Parts: C-alpha cells; structure tokens; sequence
C-alpha cells in the first residue's frame, strides 16, 4: 500500500503574495496560444500538485478558487525539456511559496493520474482515445506530501480552500472531471491523521 | 477546400488518414479533425479533412473509397460550406 | 512511473466451465447475510481484480457480464483471517482458472483503490464518511498483470467481455461507480501496447 | 427521537457516549440521516430509546456540547 501523513487544516498558515494572472484573457485566446505553441514545440506538458490535509479524520484537497465557480490545482506549464518533478517544484514555489525567505522544499513522490487533451478544446480524458496519435496537452497529476506545519503565500487573486472529499465526489458540475475524481484516485493511499 | 471522410473504424488515426491520402499523390493536407463524443473522446467514425488544391479534392473523391482502411472503404463527401 | 505490459485480446483464450452461483438469491437475502456475518466476524472484506488487455492500443478491462446489464469484476469475499492477495488469487482461480488443471499463476503487485460501504445498503464510497466508525464492507481493488498468453475458463453463466476505457468512463449508469471510475484509476500506469507480431 | 445540530463528524459511538453519559442505557435503534450522493452525515440522527429515558434527553441533552455544538432534540 502506501502510507501518507496528513495534518489538520489549522496546522497551516495561509498568507498572501501578489496576484498571479492567467497568461490569456479569453477562452478563445488560450486555445489560439495553444494552437500556435504546439506548431513550434508540440504537445504542452502540464503538471499539477495534489496537496492533501484533513479535518476530523477525513482528507481535504487544497484548491485555488477564482470568483465563485472556478477551481484549480496548484500547477502550470512545463518549459520545453523541463523535468516533470523539478518543474512542478518550481510551479509550487511560484504559486504558494512563502516570501519571508524560509526554506521550503516540496516533497513530490507519487503520480496519481494522467489526463490528455486530444484537440485544442476544453475536453480532457484519463486516456488517449484510439484515433489520436498526437494529443495537444498532457496533464500529469502528482501527490504532494505536506510537512506537519507550513506557510503558503497565496496570491491575492486566489483564495486557498480545503475541499473535503465528500464535496468533490461525483461533483463534476462543481469541480470538473479531474478534481471530482480525486477522491477515487486518493483512495489507494493509507492516510495517518495526526492531531496537532 | 474541406472534405468529409467517414465510414472509419473508431481506431482509424490521423496518421492512418494522412498515409492513405499521401499514397494517392496528395501532399496538401491542411487539417484533420475527427468528430468525437464529448463525454468519451471516442471517434464517431468520420473526420473533416482540409485540402489545399481542387485537384487534390478530386483525387480523394475518386480514389480514397477504393482503398480499405482497417477493412473499410472510406466514404468521401465534399463540404458545401 | 510504473510500467505495465499489455497484450492483444486475442492472446488470451477463454474456455467455459460450470456455473458459479452467488451465495445469495435475492438482494434482500444479500444484505441479510451481511448483517448476520458482520456480527460474527466483523467487517466484510472483498477483493477484486482488474485484468487489463488492449485492442487497437487502447486498454480494455475484463468484465464478467451477467445477462444484459449487470457487470462485475472477477473477485469476491475473503475468508476471515485470509490474506488480501492470496485470497484474490484463490477467488480468481475459482472464477477464471482453467480446468484442464494446469496451475495458473497470478501477478498482483498493485493496489488501485478502496471502496467502503457505510451501511447495509448499496452505496459505496472511495472514503469513509467522517461520522462512520464501523463500515460494513471494505472492497479492495488490485491490478492483475496478465502474462503474454493465457487460457481461462469462464463460468457457463457469465459472459466475459473486454470493455474499452471510453465505454466505462463517465458511464456510472452503465457500470456503477466503481467500474466506471477505472479509467481514472488506470491513468497513472504507463501502458506498453505489445502488438501481434504474427 | 431526533437529534439535530450534529456536526457531520459526530459518530454513532460519539452519540452513544453522550446518551449513556446522561442516564440512558436504554437505546433502541439509532439512525443517521445522510446524503446519498456522497455519504455525508446530514447533521441529524434519529434514535430509539423508555419515557423515563426520553424525558432526560429532551431537557438535559442540549446542555453538554458534542463537537463544539449543542444538540437540539425534538419529538419523534
């Protein structure tokens, strides 16, 4: 099996840093940027981190929230040739990393899933459909192990939230197909719920 | 100049398509997007294939149904858009 | 990363053996013995195997189909004390094991997930709701690596089929919450598709 | 007998401890009401008890807080 340590939500200090805005202004624009980028460099490689905490013996995924309805995992695009893990570390540091100059290494060990984007369009799937040779994006999900205590500096345009599994489960409407199946993908691990 | 190519197995790939089209003397394929179930990603067995020259359109209409892809004769239908 | 070899569906030949009937006759009879047994030996423990093959370089899960709509994984209930992995091997041999009586070898190195049943009703969840102390059933799923070729025998009352991932994904109405989430669960594995070289 | 105002992490065991802590070792069936879609405790259970036991909980329960919350007991 595989044993993962969880800690209470209140073990973590939420801070703020300066806002971090999406590279593109519109849905239409991001798919043309994807279209253009692919044709020079090929498949986009995205990595994302699943940070798990708990309250009351039940796991919570840390999500970033924009507005009312929009949710996303900390993560982002890999630069060409970049190692998967080394770049998720980078992306973690850039998103939630503290700025008071404390050391903060990210412990990223397990891959909890893969999602591919067949065309330049919203849909993604946990497999490469059989008519597709060159997916436009490959999204890889990693489990990030948290320290007993930590400070995340959350960019001011985002709001860091802990979603209990029951809120995510069978809730694609709320969270999309990737996040809503986090419960299922989390289920293989053996969680220890330390108390603080 | 767009053409629709259907009667494809759900495992007929874009690479499968460009080969066939190529081994027919067409080398001006512009675009290939399949039609897919949104929920699934599974291909509905037909695709839109853009082609650069009127001549290349004629070659696909006359010749592509003659060659079998994965045991099936493609069906070609010119786009009237 | 974690690499798994897949082989064409045609590499595996599926025989037929005598019917395997389920210990319970009605649904109401099933939840009754669960309650009965739970008092005696505690939480029911189930294990199930996910046997994967590929067609057209897309993974397919092997399912037992009972009638028109019912689908289930190969597996069953462990005996009390019985080891998780050895028990799945036992249950597999019972359900798909060949007859001519060659020892069939199973490879089970990977856990794909857990589902819990908080009550004595259908619902099962990939987690134990916080207000629950003593879940009535614990189902554990394993990846079962098939060899390059193999002979099985399918009980005459089931029909074994290989379901492509897209058939299962987002298809809870068709396959239930567990089977239908298999694609996501399978997604971390790096699959190698060995084609037929004849 | 209903008990509302429970936090979704109040267990079957938790509720047993509180009821026994109070002079009621006569508990009939207890049943949590839950969200079917995700299994979540809807925050209120229904319990079966003696009127000599019923009375002690409709007046005495709401004083002791379970998980930071005071139970709110109603009539079957």
């Amino acid at each position: 099996e595989r044993t993962i340590n969880l800690y209470p939500l209140t073990n973590y200090t939420f801070g703020t840093k300066e806002p971090l805005y999406e590279k593109d202004s519109s849905v239409a624009a991001r798919f043309q940027r994807m279209r253009e980028e692919f044709d020079k460099i090929g498949m986009r490689r995205t990595v994302e981190g699943v940070l798990i905490v708990h309250e009351h013996r039940l796991p919570h995924v840390l999500l970033l929230q924009l507005g009312t309805t929009f949710f996303k995992l900390p993560g982002g695009e890999l630069n060409p040739g970049e190692d998967e893990v080394e770049g998720l570390k980078r992306l973690m540091t850039e998103i939630l990393g503290r700025q008071d100059g404390v050391l903060q290494d990210w412990v990223i060990d397990d891959c909890i899933g893969n999602w591919w984007r067949p065309n330049f369009e919203p849909p993604q799937y946990p497999y490469i459909p059989a008519h597709i040779t060159k997916p436009k994006e490959h999204k890889k999900l990693f489990l990030v192990q948290l320290q007993e205590k930590a400070l995340f500096a959350v960019p001011k345009n985002y709001k860091l939230v802990a979603a209990p599994l029951f809120e995510l489960y069978d809730n694609a409407p709320g969270y999309g197909p990737i996040i809503s199946s986090l419960p299922q993908l989390l289920s293989r691990f053996n969680f220890i719920y330390n108390l603080e | 100049i767009a053409l629709y190519i259907g009667n494809l197995t759900w495992w007929t790939t874009d690479e499968d398509l460009t080969e066939a089209v190529h081994s027919l003397g067409v080398n001006d394929i512009l675009e290939i997007k399949f039609f897919e179930n949104r929920a699934n990603g599974q291909s509905k067995g037909f695709a839109l294939v853009g082609v650069g020259s009127e001549a290349s359109s004629k070659k696909l209409m006359d010749l592509l149904p003659k060659r079998e892809l994965h045991g099936q004769n493609p069906v070609v239908t010119p786009s009237n858009k």
